[PDB]
RNA sequence: GAGCUACCUAAAAACAAUUUUAUGAAUCAACUCGUCUAUGUGGCAAAAUAGUGAGAAGAUUUUUAGGUAGAGGUGAAAAGCCU
RNA sequence: UCUCCAGGCAUACGCGUAUAACAACUCGGAUAACCAUUGUUAGUUAAUCAGAAUAGGCAAUAAUCACACUAUAAAUCACCUAUAACUUCUCUGUUAACCCAACACCGGAAUGCCUAAAGGAAAGAUCCAAAAAGAUAAAAGGAACUCGGCAAACAAGAACCCCGCCUGUUUACCAAAAACAUCACCUCUAGCAUUACAAGUAUUAGAGGCACUGCCUGCCCAGUGAUCACUUGUUCCUAGGGACUAUGAACGGCUAAACGAGGGUCCAACUGU
């Protein structure tokens, strides 16, 4: 009977009302421990591809507008309105992002390196070696799926023939083409890290229920005698 | 490109066809004979079903490109429901006008004349707002949606009674719930309006000019902003399927030809769905403009011109506690191109006419902190209010 | 606490844990009624 | 501890919980939660004037009760149709293709009364 | 078999007065719990009564419907709870 | 009419005629009267209380008297475009001292209004024994009682040890605690999307341990001549010849307070212990 609540399939700006999971499945058992309650939250579709051209447009760099930065109960970085043409979508916003400001969404792969602002999206070929990013895509036009957490940064370690390496947060590389497009800066909420909760029930807020009260070589035969 | 809607929330796909269909030359024995389905034989394959007549309770659409009224050409409807994200500016461009700041001056100097001022005013406006916000209702406390009407529909009648001094006043009358549309092209673009006004007044003679032609033909330096990035039809309803019209409010031949104000509430008693302030204007302004056009088109037809008597609208806008005056002298009806006369608007914005209101009052350690009433009322608000009702008359 | 008081009863419960359509809804269920059919009893589900 | 044995009703249950004694529907509930009532779904008592008639509930004792002969498909046919018939074949005009021509209905379709389904109340 | 109980999901509800650095703060009702004593011990009760006590804007309490089933479920682990 | 007591009236869920009158006096109420019992007849009345056309486009802006404010845990169809239809009241709930507890059970039982204007009766009659239970009062004394100030008191104040950081949680029905959880801290696992984790992505998630705070101890990280030379080390080729090196583990003593129906102890007062 365990119907879940992602069955929304037009992307907008509203958001969505989420349902609760506990840790069950579509079984009804529990798969994970610790999960219930919380507060009650509201899901904002965030859009992950963001080198997407409008509708009925060319592919070819555009520029949107910043309305505004909001704080996001989902998510441990904080999303950001941005507005271009006639389109409205959430985003993930950067260390220093403000609202009015302007950010570039650029196909176009730099021959030689582009000059990095933060927030603008760039192919991974026109960024210079050392430059932090965020948001990363594994394959080209995939959507991103890595440092989109608050405050991590990623280094672009090296660029060879039509693949870079990209040094993910926990120092873990990975390689990718350079067609693969990645957002200049860390990402916001840098001091996400330094909160204090303080109380207990502060995660039970969260939806962080408690843990369990509850409380391996084997020798080979030479070695058991002397174990 | 994550894709939205997971597969296990959708549509089942539809179970394979029966193997024996495969088969050339082979008709298979399915249980339609028996008229209900049986897990052992094949699925029968039925054709589309007509009822042979048409059902009101059960009638199904065409789907949009079958529809008479489709068209190629996008025209973008601007609505109730519409918050245009740039506010004024924006709303500015799509009207080709002109903004000043405060009222304008022939309206300001109507109730700084003495004699208009009615008799006990400040204290019949306090007790208008009082009988809004409390005393109208046998709760407690009434919610926005009640009072938001309430507010305005009493100062109307306040400032109605003054046809005791002026007896010109009985020249004008009111409707409530009217639709104005009209169409018109903004540097090939369509564009709609589609709206209505909580109250309506209108006169039986035009409102006098405000701007003269020397100021109306100086527009012509002044040049609308832009807003790059963001398009001039953000927030906009891209329609494909639209009827070109123009309304005005009122068939024709109604004996009050000339609109004179026209009200607009943000009564929602939720906060997300009230409109701001800034966005309010932009409503206001679009609403009026609209009204404005429909009613030259009526008069000087469906040319494209500048209108040699132009025409002079009225909006007020609040929420209960804020109002919002606006001004709009409609110049020209050659709205194509972006440059030459322009319209000019007039907005006196958010107005307090009172702070707040204590509903039941605040103690604090059984004294009295605050008393049971409006909060830093503001008799400027209702003056301002009273002169663009009495504007045209005195 | 005192026990002996655990039937809080509900309509909308009864039937859905242990009405006809209930029933019905899997193989199992319907072996339920048939079993109480062979016996004869007069009342086959809630 | 509930009570199996006694009827389903909608005196028992919830509010939420509504069914009919078995009164025929009479209207439709259209949206906005109204009731629309259909004169034509609402029955009609055809009832005939009674002034003039001999026939009373009850019967002379005296009168005699006649021999039991329940109506048959035969019985109707040779009272109607057979004399039809046995006049035209002596006649000669008789065909197979004009059985309507005697009272045969070939559909019941169209007809306000059909026989099978019926469609028509007692 | 989850109309009890354990945990969860959805939709709802309740919290006076008094102080406070403004809160898993204080005093103390309603409400929830069950410290200690006496009574009761086929009892009013197959776990209660009478006092006395603990919390009482929260990890609170409570209502309705749904969910997880025995080789299992649930468990702020008492091997506790699942009529 | 009098004396006294102080949860009543509605709705929800549930119950199913226990409702009301008459007639009965077998059974039922733990006894009578009278009926909650038996038989017969009746009953609950609603357009407002309660239950029971289609296809598209689309949304940044809590609530708290919502204003000023502050906040964080981030918090509820409409409107528009077209299409279609173009006057309607039937059906169902409605009684009661009632439900879950084998019972006319000192129990359990949600919400709104109100706190006596509503609702009720602790004593069948008599007697004044013992023992037993409950309440009040106490000369002188004031813990001498007792395992223990248990219980009671005209008292309800002070202080210190042990344990746990704290508010919480637990053995429904013999253990509420020093046990469990808990913020904080630490270890381990995982580089990824359309049903949990999660529409999340290493400042994330899962598994588990453990009071934090500050303060100590210091396993350890080739040597010798100094970024530098030889001996080592490791590999090979045969004892020779090449090749190559390139802060912090484990622990502790305690933030040091605050808090506790925790376990001990002391003083004051208070008392029939
Ligand atoms: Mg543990
Ligand atoms: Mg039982
Ligand atoms: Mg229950
Ligand atoms: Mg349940
Ligand atoms: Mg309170
Ligand atoms: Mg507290
Ligand atoms: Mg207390
Ligand atoms: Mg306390
Ligand atoms: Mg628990
Ligand atoms: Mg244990
Ligand atoms: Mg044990
Ligand atoms: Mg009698
Ligand atoms: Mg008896
Ligand atoms: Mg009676
Ligand atoms: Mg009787
Ligand atoms: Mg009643
Ligand atoms: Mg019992
Ligand atoms: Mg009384
Ligand atoms: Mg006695
Ligand atoms: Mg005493
Ligand atoms: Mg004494
Ligand atoms: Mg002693
Ligand atoms: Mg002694
Ligand atoms: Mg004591
Ligand atoms: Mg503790
Ligand atoms: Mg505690
Ligand atoms: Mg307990
Ligand atoms: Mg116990
Ligand atoms: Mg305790
Ligand atoms: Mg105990
Ligand atoms: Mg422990
Ligand atoms: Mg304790
Ligand atoms: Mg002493």
């Amino acid at each position: 009977k365990f119907v879940s609540w992602k069955s929304r399939t037009k992307y907008t700006v509203k958001p969505v009302k989420m349902r609760k999971s506990g840790g069950r499945d579509h079984t009804g058992r529990i798969r994970v421990h610790g999960i219930g309650g919380g507060h009650k939250q509201n899901y904002r579709m965030i859009d992950f591809l963001r080198f997407r051209p409008e509708k009925e447009k060319a592919p070819e760099p555009f520029e949107e507008k910043v309305v505004v930065v909001r704080y996001d109960p989902c998510r441990s970085a904080d999303i950001a309105l941005v507005a271009g043409g006639s389109r409205k979508r959430w985003i993930i916003a950067t260390e220093n992002m403000k609202a009015g400001d302007t950010i570039l969404n650029s196909n176009h792969i730099g021959r030689m390196a582009v000059a990095a602002q933060e927030g603008d999206a760039h192919p991974l070929g026109a960024l210079p070696v050392g430059t932090l990013i965020n948001n990363v895509e594994s394959e080209p036009g995939r959507g991103a799926q890595y440092i989109r957490a608050a405050g991590t940064c990623g280094v672009l370690l090296r660029k060879v023939n039509g693949t870079a390496i990209i040094q993910l947060p926990s120092k873990r590389q990975m390689q990718v083409l350079e067609s693969c497009t990645a957002t200049v800066g860390r990402v916001s909420n840098v001091n996400h890290n330094q909160r204090v909760i303080g109380k207990a029930g502060r995660n039970r807020w969260l939806g962080k229920r408690p843990n369990s009260g509850l409380w391996k070589i084997r020798p080979l035969p030479p070695m058991k005698s002397y174990v | 490109a994550y894709e939205w809607g997971v597969r296990s929330t959708r549509k089942p796909e539809p179970r394979p066809l029966d193997r024996v269909y495969e088969i050339p030359g082979l008709e298979p024995i399915t249980y339609e004979g028996k008229k209900h389905f049986v897990p052992w034989l094949a699925r029968p394959i039925f054709p589309p079903w007509e009822r042979g007549w048409n059902d009101p309770r059960f009638h199904r659409a065409a789907p949009i490109h079958e529809q008479t009224l489709y068209k190629e050409e996008p025209c973008y409807i601007f609505h109730q429901r519409c918050r245009l994200l740039e506010g004024m500016k924006q709303a500015l461009w799509l009207t080709k006008t002109k903004l000043i700041e405060g009222l304008p001056k022939k309206v300001l100097s109507l109730v700084d004349d003495p004699a208009n001022h009615i008799e006990n005013q400040e204290q019949r406006v306090l007790d208008i707002i009082s009988h809004a916000r409390l005393w109208h209702s046998t709760e407690d406390i009434p919610k926005r949606e009640t009072y938001c009407p309430l507010i305005v529909d009493s100062l109307i009648q306040l400032c109605k009674s003054q046809i005791l001094k002026h007896p010109s006043l009985a020249r004008r009358t009111s409707a409530q719930n009217c639709t104005l549309a009209t169409t018109w092209n903004r540097e090939s673009l369509l564009l709609q309006v589609r709206g209505t006004s909580s109250t309506i007044l209108s006169a039986k003679d035009p409102l006098p000019v405000i701007a003269s032609r020397e100021e109306v033909e100086a527009t012509r330096s002044h040049v609308l902003e832009t807003f790059y990035p963001i398009s001039p039809t953000i927030d906009l309803q891209e329609c494909h399927v639209y009827e070109v019209k123009d309304d005005t409010g009122f068939q024709e031949g109604y004996p009050y030809p000339h609109p004179h104000t026209l009200y607009f509430l943000e009564k929602a008693n939720l906060r997300p769905q009230r409109f701001l302030p800034e966005q309010l204007r932009a409503k206001m302004l679009l609403f009026a403009f609209a009204n404005a056009l429909a009613q030259a088109r009526l008069l000087y037809g469906n040319t494209a011109k500048v209108l040699e008597q132009p025409i002079v609208v009225q909006s007020v806008g609040t929420d209960g506690r804020v109002f919002q005056f606006l001004v709009l002298q409609l110049n020209t009806t050659d709205l194509a191109s972006s440059e030459g006369v322009k319209n000019l608007v007039w907005t006196d914005s958010d107005q307090l006419l009172y702070r707040h209101f204590w509903c039941r009052p605040v103690i604090k350690k059984k004294v009295v902190v605050e008393p049971v009433g409006p909060v830093d009322f503001q008799p400027e608000t209702f003056r301002k209010f009273l002169a663009l009702y009495l504007h045209g008359v005195v | 606490r005192a026990r002996g008081n655990e039937y809080q009863p509900s309509n909308i419960k009864r039937k859905h844990k242990h009405g006809w359509v209930r029933r019905l809804s899997t193989p199992a269920g319907v072996q339920v009624i048939l079993r109480r059919m062979l016996k004869g009893r007069k009342s086959l589900s809630h | 501890g509930a009570d199996r044995m006694s009827k389903w009703t909608s005196k028992r249950g919830p509010r939420t919980f509504t069914k009919s004694r078995g009164a025929k529907k009479t209207g439709i509930y259209t949206s906005d939660r109204k009731f629309v009532q259909i004169k034509e779904m609402v029955p009609e008592f055809v009832v005939p004037d009674l002034t003039g008639f001999k026939l009373k509930p009850y019967v002379n004792y005296r009168a005699p009760a006649g021999i039991d002969t329940p109506l048959t498909a035969k019985a109707l046919f040779q009272e109607t149709v057979a004399p039809a018939i046995e006049k035209d074949f002596k006649e000669g005009t008789f065909d197979a293709n004009n059985l309507e021509k005697y009272g045969f209905e070939p559909t019941q379709e169209g007809k306000l009364f059909q026989l099978y389904p019926k469609n028509f109340p007692r």
